[PDB]
């Protein structure tokens, strides 16, 4: 399941959008799944929409990915348009 | 150590070196050793020259490392002990 | 053979690297393909780098370039049949 | 023709405005040389007109003969003091 | 004689942060601390408020005789929390 | 004369109003020691309330050394309350 | 020979690095080069790699680059006749 | 003498090994010292790799390394002569 998750695909979650990305951030940092550093990392250096989510995708906490269900939670919690919800 | 056996996993997983570079500085490395680290592109990369830095034979250090780890990602360490 | 013959083209020509990269993540490239090729300045050093990284022969990974190529910009695969 | 084109262009490109830059960015999109992604990435480089043109140009790079063509004629129903003729 | 008060406190420059950070870089320009080259350098870094805050401290390798110091007195002109700690 | 008036004044002119930079902006296109392109970029890429003067510290660095007296006499047209002026 | 003696100064007095980039692509820059300048963070590191692309032994580059020089900034250019 | 007498200080204290290496082009340095200096990545190696390019006679290069070192940051070298 969490193994499903770590791969899904990036193109999918590629075909998002502002409103979502900003409450993920959030969600990320209060989870403490991130630092500041991370939070500040993604959101000053990637500007690209796009770059700012392969960001968040290079934060799949490589085997830390038990914390990636509160992303799949957040999605849950908002439109999921991924076949892998 | 759980480190000693899992740094294969170190090396690909841990995506914030530059924290645990601060931790190790005054504490640990040579500031030239700093910058060495730094240098190379990927945080993998950067993983492997701070290893070949740090003497597996110096416990102390390691110990500092992991409550870097611990205090850093904080998530990827739990995950390492499961 | 079309793929090798715009392997030259392409390392002097498309400029969408990072959006192409995706279309190989673990279908042919790892992490430690993906950051090293990312961390290079210009999109020709990126796609250099890239094409380094794909030395396979297999006909798949090349198909799989060329539906990125389809999708990316859907331009240059006529341009470069001429 | 095809290779005059974007050396003298870039030449001329220096001479412009937003409103230009604005609908170039739209039929550049909808002639499906590039992604939303690009144009969004153009729109959010950290500039002003001058180097968003230069990211524009970097569009016309791996462009061909209809890619130039579709930009110059897109400068043709306007002002061309870029010397289009 | 400056170079402790950074050396054990290095990491706490982690936390500072905010626009007092280009402020804290600027005063060193003025005084010869900082050259107007390595300024740009520190500038064109795109972390928010922590490579910054990593590359002036790249800047304490020198004996900050009167340097480390003059960076010390900045800091004393603002609320340094974690200096009062 | 020239190296004197850009060694200070910095912080000085740190303290500086958008009144006086949009006016002086304005004239330093019009007496062409400044370019249209670094202008065009400063007054919306960088901050407002600061990078505002950082910009025209931009020409600290020798874009116009007699551009320094230039600076200075604009200066004179309002309240040239800082030293050296 | 101008411009080789006060290139010293020129890397790191001349701010606008990308107005200066425009001639130099035509005639000697090629599209990659263009980029990999582009990429460098700072306008004395862009001029760098910049006269690192420029051969010294053409004159032809090097008055390009001057008269760049003077059509970006001739007030550069007067204090250096200073 | 001053550089023989402080050579291992200022190989690991100065940053700006660029600049320092501006004058030097100038004077003595050919282009690919320049760029053999540049293709270091780590600031205390690459003042290594400028200084075993200069340890030799030469007090003309010498002396005006001192006058650059005095230009380069007027802390260090007030500091090293303490």
């Amino acid at each position: 399941a969490d193994k499903v998750l770590k791969e899904k695909r990036k193109l999918f979650i590629r075909s998002m959008g502002e409103w979502t990305i900003n409450g993920l951030l959030d969600e990320l940092l209060q989870t403490r799944v991130l630092n500041k550093e991370e939070m500040e990392k993604v959101k000053r250096e990637n500007a690209t929409v796009m770059d700012k989510t392969r960001a968040l995708i290079d934060s799949v906490i490589p085997k830390g990915a038990q914390a990636c269900q509160i992303c799949i939670t957040y999605i849950c919690e908002e439109d999921s348009y991924l076949a892998g919800t | 150590h759980f480190i000693d056996q899992h740094r294969a996993a170190l090396i690909a997983r841990v995506t914030n070196v530059e924290w645990l570079l601060d931790a190790l500085y005054g504490k640990v490395l040579t500031d030239e050793q700093y910058q060495a680290v730094r240098a190379e592109p990927t945080n993998p990369s950067k993983m492997r020259k701070l290893f070949s830095f740090t003497p597996a034979g110096n416990w102390t250090c390691k110990d500092l490392l992991l409550q870097a780890l611990r205090e850093s990602q904080s998530y990827l360490v739990e995950d390492l002990e499961r």
